[PDB]
């Protein structure tokens, strides 16, 4: 299409509206109610331009650019005097009731309303009457509410209800008394409620966790990082001030997470700021805990390791690829053990084999929204891979999108699309041990044990393809439900099969692979998604190694007398008594970690490792994409006694001091080169980000904005002499403002979005190739493996149906977005959001045991009689006890296990 | 059409003359807010274009400025030739009362330009500074060495990839540079300084240092002496280099104003005026009449302050030590008024984008009237006691004399230019800030510029500034002290404190900075010591992409060897006293 | 409390030797000859303090020697440019004992507003400073106040009376900070004149 803006010719997409087309061209049109991910509704009336009928037209008329298609031969003017006057008048009308709040408002300096007030040129107030006022609501521990600042742009309700499918936020009242919030005080129930603080263009919805230690956007030190709280790999911009992690902002990745995070990623960062974190190397000498610097810690550890007869290393899926590789190089490949249990390792390696050998394409997180039917087997996605659940909700809305496209409705006219679609949706079928949060939009939900969910998957695969193994013993009603799923999946152009390792069942993953293979054999464009457990579960699976049980066996038999545990608490993957006994038997325990864990009491040496905020590295997400995270700040800048290094730096220096008796702190690119030289399956992590020599016209990439303040005073109380700028030899970023963050700079790692005149998250428009698309020079992160040419065979190991044995209680896993992840559950703001510990019981089982809801019952696992209160689960099948995985005292390895003597305390 | 509007100046006759001489495809005309025709010339035609401009019927006789620009990070270069770097040449025709800027585009690998020194001799130091700060070589330069940074300096600081902030101090490098200072005289060779035919074995080389601090600052002159006579001398400058232009790329448009104050530290609001006028051109702001009169009054008060220091220090340098005490008492009366108005003495930082920081306090007219009553008797007393003494006259008359041609070829401005009979003052030739509404005269010399004629011309300039101050006192308009423009930074404080849209504008202006749309602006003023100019390039951001400050003291110090050759050292110190320079102006 | 240059020690101070030390300190603090050294605009304010309207001669500190050998006080009045830092160090080394240093203005104190590639961030990076003056520039009476502060510091220091007999260490008094001394009167301020008047 061809448009003429202010007498200048432009080539645009005709299927776009004029606002997103002009913003993609670099032109500035003020806007409030439009969002790239939410569509156009034409509410705020801010985006007025003057449209002319033809070239020889001087009158024109004011139109909404967001509601006007960018059709071929379209003549508009942005800088027309009447259009500018009307846009200024719209800002002025918004300003009549706006509170005098910018100094005490958390949005200030990051506020889209401030930016558009300045952009329209409105700075003189002639309104003299009263301003309307609203009372605020309590919205829970994450979101702070201030309705005075609302401009009634309806972005919050459109995102929360129409996009995120939330139910507890709405708009109330009428005329100028419209109110946006909950129907009563309470916590916002959506797992994606935290995106309101970026969706809202004003300071109505703000980050309460950031508000506690508030600082302005210009004062932040930003880095591009990867969220560490699950396996999805959403791109984040952590921002630090005064040595503490202050905020997690969304970093736009047009391939993975685009505009949105989940609440665990956004608000679960508080473990970085915990005061009990190790900051120096500490050696246990008898009952004394002496503090070492880096060099003598390396020398003492190297001497003791040299005296040892066999050193084993226990990695973790929390640690990066480089850290796990450095531990593997320190101890040797045959002495390296993954820190996860044997069953978890089997499930993770099966998921990896399905992903990189199954011949079925695995989609990125944005690509999930383009699928026409979804079958989720076993994986409680909202509690384990939440952003996948949000993308699945978008894929469900795809049917209304297609129906509206059949009626020649433009794809941005979202209200017309929703009106045409009504309650029609693409088919979604979820299976779990109980109800999920996707049940509101799912075409069907199967509440069954993991064996029965696997049998349902195998039956679906057999009915799709007769070469798949059959299932004997399916009831006719379950058969009818299976047939419903089969005709929904067979008639889909793009079916998607989602599973993962969190169900605790190998057979669930096998059944999902069988369904995907059966759909691939019929010629469908089938995709498969595997949800892993942790941020680098897939990287640890690719690297490989022995299980934690084998490492504990080596420690117990005395074959290994030295153990180096990297970033692993070891209690989530094995019983605490066995771990404690094996670690007490070992004459040397060294723990390299950034969190004070329970195994540090028996540790002979503790190395103060860096968390993700203080370290660089690579993590492989659930789709196999290698992504680099960069260090946010120097931990030694304020506290000069802090010796907190990257885990790979500690382990490389330990290996060098063990070999040549000399220290070697090395560089990140050297470790990455060693990884890609030694492990060819991880060769793609080299191209996840450019090396430390990368420059934009000779200059590095700035971590902090150009208006960063307090350089000669932030450390003045410690010393009036300003310290040296922290040097970054590892990456291409600099720990200063003296660098490049231009939106036109040829790079893919953007620490934060800022453009002149766009101080809010709307500056990501300037950083994109087209608005709502990808980053201008490509989204960061590369895929490790391509889709294989040939697939796997059908898995013939169809399990038998679940049978409740008397006196034995099968543990059904229950996951929680707030509580199941280890580091995020250590965050203090999550404790209020955390559910109270519980045990779920069937009504028949609770009546048989003579217990009601709330009564405290006790059970013994690995010789630990623990007591929990009972709540009644309607959807749980009898013979099962529902336990909250990943919580304190309940390890995630308990999923699929069995319970004895479960009786009332 | 407002005076700040973007113009290509295609109606200028110089554009038609260049088109007739070189053809239409030889050059590219750029539309700017500089007020001058900006013409992009190919590198291979630069000397031809310069010679053609020098041989015009009303010729361009002065190279006003010559410097560089790192264009690699510039995103808004629409209509501009492809360029990693560029070199600009600002030339002035006084007879036409016109000026032209020539721009040469350069690729990153081919960073060399033909030298301009055969056409204009002040291009020597201008090209040395361009080589020092940008790394652009000039082929045919007689000695292209660093002039700001020391010779053992790595990198070119005005490049966009050079870090602006101070590096970590090291006592070892201080010890090493102290050793270089200690054996500098022992290993002195005239060849690296451009000197020649020294050690003949009759000349001596003698270094001057920081031993006579007459408020001008620290710099060195190495003199080649035949006995007592100067046969050659080069000034060693850069000892007062503050990186002010680099700081212009480091501060917002609003927060750079205190740095403008310290370019020529005896000038104050005089230094502030060209910067805020150039920013207001970028913003499209026309200030009201009260702002113009207030800014003129502050500029003339500081001009009298600077002239008082200059005249008294000249008298002290001649040998009469008494009038400096009384002249600094007069400076204190000026400071009484300036402290009352702006809150500060020497660096008020009081001008604003769109106006001034506050309204005039009640009772300013009383202090201005007191100073205007105090000054003339004191000035007459200084004249009779010192400037009419025949020993001072015998020390200053005929010392370091030059004519109009020497003043034009070296870029000499201010009283040194007007003592040669050329009537060129910016406040009359290119009026700014409402100076055309004031009745004042421009004193000019008889044709010959000595130390004495320069000093007496500055005395008459002081009297004319007193006349302007009297007019400012008698007719001060009623109205606003800030413009009614959205880019007035900051907005009026009372509306900021009670109106939300004004508070929003203030919030974003003081924190992120005012957004100046992408343009180039220029403002030239008659400063206290000559012609001072700001050339600002905005890339559409809240900071300057390029802040180029042309200062007259740079040109005067470069003129020093041509004027003092064949004289004695006493003539040199009297000449330095009569130049009216400060080293901050020279080195920026 | 005293600091020793040859550590934090106590007061080393017969009653005749104390009177001689007081007489020497009185003569030194009442005859302070500054070195005529001009770096930047702060030096303009210093020489303004030398003129008739301030008359720093009243304190006996107007002599303004051009040789570092005849000067007792170095006033770093201006920016410590990187090219000028060896010059400042050499001129300070050429001064003879006893010598005192006043860092004048924000540039000499810390680098001031010039956190830039060509400026040393404070003269105390390489030479010791007795009195610091904030300001950009400090007004001439601020320089006079710093001169009086230096006089108070000199009046209670301990230096050897002769280089052949006695302790040769230089003892400088650990004076109370001016901020802490003036905090009582400064915090008690309630109202100031409004800035709309002269
Ligand atoms: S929402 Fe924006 S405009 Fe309103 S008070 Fe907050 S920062 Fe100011
Ligand atoms: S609360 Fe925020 S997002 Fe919702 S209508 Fe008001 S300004 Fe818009
Ligand atoms: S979905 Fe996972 S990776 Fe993404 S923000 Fe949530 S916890 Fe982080
Ligand atoms: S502190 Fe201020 S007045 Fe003093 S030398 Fe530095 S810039 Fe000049
Ligand atoms: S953005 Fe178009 S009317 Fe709101
Ligand atoms: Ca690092």
């Amino acid at each position: 299409a061809t448009i003429h803006v202010d007498g200048k010719e432009y080539e645009v997409n005709g299927a776009d509206n004029l606002l997103e087309a002009c913003l993609s061209l670099g032109l500035d049109i003020p806007y409030f109610c439009w969002h790239p991910a939410l569509g156009s509704v034409g509410a705020c009336r801010q985006c007025a331009v003057k449209q002319y009928q033809n070239a020889e037209d001087t009158r024109g008329r004011l139109v909404m650019s967001c509601m006007t298609p960018a059709s071929d031969g379209t003549f508009i003017s942005i800088d027309d005097e009447e259009a500018k006057q009307f846009r200024e008048s719209v800002v002025e009308w918004l300003m009549t009731n706006h509170p005098h709040d910018c100094p005490v408002c958390e949005e200030g300096g990051n506020c889209h309303l401030q930016d558009m007030t300045v952009m329209t040129g409105h700075s003189f107030r002639r309104y003299r009457f009263t301003k309307r006022t609203h009372r605020n609501q309590d919205l829970g521990p994450f979101i702070s509410h201030e309705m005075n600042r609302c401009i009634a742009c309806y972005r919050c309700v459109r995102y929360y209800k129409d996009y995120a499918d939330g139910t507890d936020l709405g708009v109330y009242g009428a005329h100028d008394n419209v109110y946006f919030g909950r129907p009563e005080d309470g916590t916002l129930e959506s797992e994606f409620s935290g995106n309101l603080v970026e969706i809202c263009p004003t300071g109505v919805f703000t980050d309460k966790t950031h508000s506690e230690r508030y600082n302005r956007k210009w004062d932040m030190q930003f880095a591009p990082s990867i969220c560490q709280q699950c396996s999805i790999g959403c791109n984040i911009s952590p921002g630090e001030r005064y040595g503490e992690l202050r905020r997690i902002e969304n970093r736009y990745n047009g391939t993975v997470n685009h505009y949105f995070l989940c609440d665990r990623g956004r608000f679960g960062y508080g473990y970085v700021n915990l005061k009990d974190r190790p900051r120096q190397p500490v050696q246990r000498r008898g009952d004394d805990f002496i503090t070492l610097n880096a060099e003598q810690a390396m020398q003492g550890a190297a001497d003791i390791l040299r005296q040892s007869k066999k050193v084993i290393g226990i990695g973790s899926p929390r640690a990066s690829v480089e850290s796990n590789f450095a531990l593997r190089e320190l101890v040797g490949e045959e002495n390296f053990y993954t820190g996860i249990a044997h069953g978890e390792q089997e499930r993770l390696q099966l998921a990896l084999k399905v992903l990189r050998e199954g011949g079925i394409y695995t989609p990125a997180l944005r690509e999930i929204e383009s699928y026409d039917a979804v079958l989720v087997l076993g994986e409680d996605v909202t509690q384990t891979g939440a952003r996948v659940a949000l993308a699945v909700r978008q894929a469900v809305k795809g049917k209304a999108r297609e129906m509206a496209a059949a009626q020649k409705v433009a794809d941005w006219q979202i209200a017309a699309i929703l009106n045409i679609g009504q309650r029609a949706k693409h088919p979604l079928f979820v299976t779990n041990v109980d109800d999920t949060r996707l049940d509101d939009i799912a075409a069907w939900t199967y509440r069954a044990p993991v064996e029965d969910q696997a049998r349902l998957g195998f039956a679906i695969a057999h009915a799709l393809d007769n070469s798949a193994p059959a299932v004997d013993g399916i009831e006719p009603e379950l058969q009818s439900k299976i047939d419903v799923i089969v005709q929904a999946l067979a008639g889909a152009k793009k079916p998607l099969i989602i599973s993962g390792t969190n169900a605790g069942s190998l057979e669930v993953i096998q059944a999902a692979a069988n369904v995907a293979k059966a759909l691939k054999g019929r010629g469908a464009d089938v995709g498969i998604t595997m949800i892993a457990r942790s941020v680098n579960s897939m990287g640890l699976g690719i690297m490989g190694g022995g299980s934690l049980e084998e490492a504990l066996t080596e420690l117990e038999t005395g074959r290994a007398d030295a153990v180096v545990v990297l970033e692993n608490d070891l209690h989530r993957h094995a019983s605490a008594i066995r771990v404690n006994a094996a670690l007490a038997k070992a004459p040397l325990v060294m723990v390299v970690d950034h969190q004070r864990t329970a195994i540090m009491e028996n540790a002979h040496l503790v190395l103060s490792a860096a968390s993700f905020a203080e370290s660089d590295g690579t993590v492989i997400n659930n789709e196999g994409r290698a992504q680099r995270f960069f260090q946010v700040y120097d931990p030694a800048y304020y506290d000069s006694k802090t010796v907190m290094l990257e885990s790979w730096r500690w382990l490389h220096s330990l290996h060098s001091t063990l070999l040549s008796r000399e220290v070697d702190w090395t560089q990140l690119d050297h470790v990455i080169d060693a990884v890609v030289a030694k492990i060819p399956e991880l060769a793609g992590i080299k191209d996840a980000a450019p090396d430390a020599t990368f420059r934009i016209r000779g200059q590095k990439l700035a971590r902090e904005p150009h208006r960063y303040s307090g350089r000669t005073a932030m450390r003045a109380n410690i010393s009036v002499h300003e310290p040296r700028q922290p040097q970054d030899i590892d990456t291409m970023f600099t720990f200063s403002m003296e660098g490049n963050n231009q939106p036109t700079a040829h790079r893919s790692q953007v620490p934060f979005a800022w453009a002149p005149g766009w101080n809010s998250p709307q500056a990501w428009n300037k950083f994109q190739d087209e608005v709502g698309g990808k980053l201008r020079f490509g989204d960061p992160g590369v895929r490790l493996f391509e889709t294989s040419e040939n697939g796997l065979d059908y898995f013939t190991s169809v399990p038998a149906r679940f049978q409740p044995q008397d006196g034995k209680w099968r543990i059904a896993p229950y996951y929680h977005l707030f509580g199941s992840d280890e580091l995020s559950q250590r965050a203090p703001v999550f404790q209020s959001r955390m559910p109270q510990p519980y045990i779920k019981l069937n009504p028949a089982d609770a009546a048989k045991l003579g217990v009601n809801a709330g009564t405290r019952v006790s059970f013994s696992y690995d010789g630990n009689t623990v007591t929990l209160p009972v709540e009644i689960a309607e959807g749980l099948t009898a013979g099962q006890v529902g336990l909250p995985m990943g919580m304190s005292g309940i390890a995630p390895v308990l999923a699929g296990a069995h319970l004895e003597d479960l009786k009332e305390a | 059409e407002p005076a700040w509007q973007t113009r290509d100046h295609l109606d200028d006759p110089v554009i038609g003359e260049l088109r007739n001489r070189f053809g239409p495809d030889a050059f590219t005309v750029q539309a700017t807010r500089t007020g001058v025709p900006v013409v992009w010339i190919k590198r291979e035609q630069l000397l031809e274009v310069g010679d053609f401009l020098k041989k015009l019927p009303k010729p361009y006789v002065m190279l006003f400025d010559l410097h560089g620009m790192d264009e690699r990070l510039r995103t808004h270069r629409e209509g501009l030739p492809a360029a990693d770097f560029s070199v600009f040449y600002h030339l002035i025709s006084i007879d036409r009362n016109r000026d032209i800027m020539l721009k040469v585009a350069l690729a990153e690998n081919d960073l060399h330009v033909p030298t301009f020194t055969k056409l204009f001799p002040n291009a020597n130091w201008y090209e040395r500074e361009t080589w020092d700060l940008f790394g652009i070589t000039f082929d045919g330069h007689p000695n292209l060495r660093r002039i700001m940074m020391p010779q053992t300096w790595k990198g070119h600081p005005l490049r966009k990839d050079y870090p602006a902030r101070a590096t970590e101090f090291s006592p070892f490098e201080l010890t090493k540079a102290k050793q270089d200072l200690e054996m500098e005289a022992l290993t002195f060779k005239p060849e690296e300084w451009g000197m020649k035919r020294g050690t003949n074995e009759d000349f001596m080389f003698l270094n001057l240092g920081p031993n006579h601090p007459s408020a001008h600052g620290a710099f060195r002159i190495v003199l080649q002496l035949d006995g007592e006579e100067i046969v050659d001398c080069v000034p060693d400058i850069g000892y007062h280099h503050r990186g002010a232009e680099k700081m212009g790329e480091r501060q917002s448009w609003h927060s750079y104003i205190p740095y403008t104050d310290r370019i020529e530290y005896l000038g104050g609001c005089v230094n502030e005026m060209p910067y805020v006028l150039a920013v207001e051109k970028l913003a499209g702001i026309t200030v009201p009449d009260r702002v113009n009169v207030i800014r003129v009054m502050l500029s003339e008060l500081f001009r009298i302050n600077s002239h008082l220091l200059y005249i008294s220090t000249f008298i002290q340098d001649v040998g009469a030590m008494t009038p400096v005490f009384f002249a600094f008492t007069d400076r204190q009366k000026i400071y009484d008024l300036v402290e009352a108005i702006t809150g500060f003495r020497m660096h008020p930082a009081w001008f604003r984008i769109g106006g001034v920081a506050h309204d005039l306090p009640r009772g300013w007219d009383r202090l201005l009237r007191e100073f205007l009553d105090w000054m003339p008797k004191r000035l007459a007393s200084y004249e009779k006691a010192a400037l009419q003494n025949t020993i001072l006259k015998g020390r200053s008359q005929g010392v370091a004399a030059y004519g109009a041609k020497e003043a034009l070829e070296w870029g000499t401005t201010g009283a040194g230019l007007r003592a040669t009979g050329i009537d060129f003052d910016v406040r009359k030739a290119r009026p700014y800030s409402g100076y055309e509404n004031f009745d004042f005269e421009i004193p000019v010399g008889g044709g010959v510029s000595d130390c004495y004629t320069r000093v007496m011309l500055k005395v008459e300039e002081l009297r004319q500034s007193l006349r302007i101050l009297e007019q400012c006192l008698n007719n001060m308009p009623e109205g606003p002290f800030k413009a009614d423009h959205p880019l007035t930074t900051p907005p009026p404080k009372e509306r900021t404190l009670q109106h939300i849209e004004t508070l929003i504008t203030h919030f974003l202006q003081v924190s992120w900075g005012p957004v100046m749309p992408a343009n180039e602006s220029f403002q030239m003023i008659e400063a206290t010591k000559g012609i001072n100019s700001y050339y600002l390039t905005s890339d559409g951001s809240t900071m300057s992409y390029r802040t180029r400050v042309r200062t007259p003291s740079f040109a005067h110090l470069q003129q020093i060897p041509a004027a003092i050759r064949g004289s004695l050292v006493s003539d040199l110190i009297v000449y330095l006293g009569s130049i009216d320079f400060v080293m901050s102006d020279v080195d920026r | 409390d005293y600091t020793l240059t040859r550590e934090i020690v106590t007061d080393p101070l017969n009653v005749f030797m104390g009177k001689l030390n007081d007489m020497v300190n009185w003569g030194r603090k009442n005859s302070i000859w500054p070195y005529n050294f001009g770096l930047s605009c702060c030096y303009v304010e210093m020489v303004t303090s030398f003129t008739a309207v301030h008359d720093v001669a009243r304190f006996g500190a107007e002599v303004l020697r051009a040789s570092p050998r005849q000067a007792d006080l170095m006033v770093v009045a201006g920016t410590c440019f990187t090219k000028m830092a060896p010059v400042i160090q050499r001129l300070y080394d050429q001064m003879l004992e006893p010598k005192w240093v006043i860092s004048m203005g924000a540039c000499a104190n810390s680098g001031g507003m010039y956190d830039i590639y060509s400026v040393v961030q404070g003269v105390d990076k390489f030479i010791p400073v007795d009195v610091y003056i904030p300001g950009c520039p400090p007004r001439p009476e601020a320089y006079m106040q710093a001169l009086m502060l230096l006089q108070e510091s000199i009046g209670k220091e301990r230096r050897p009376l002769s280089w052949v007999v006695g302790d040769q260490g230089v003892y400088r008094a650990n004076m109370q900070s001016e901020r802490e001394r003036k905090r009582g009167e400064r915090i008690a301020v309630t109202n100031l004149r409004t800035p709309d008047e002269i």
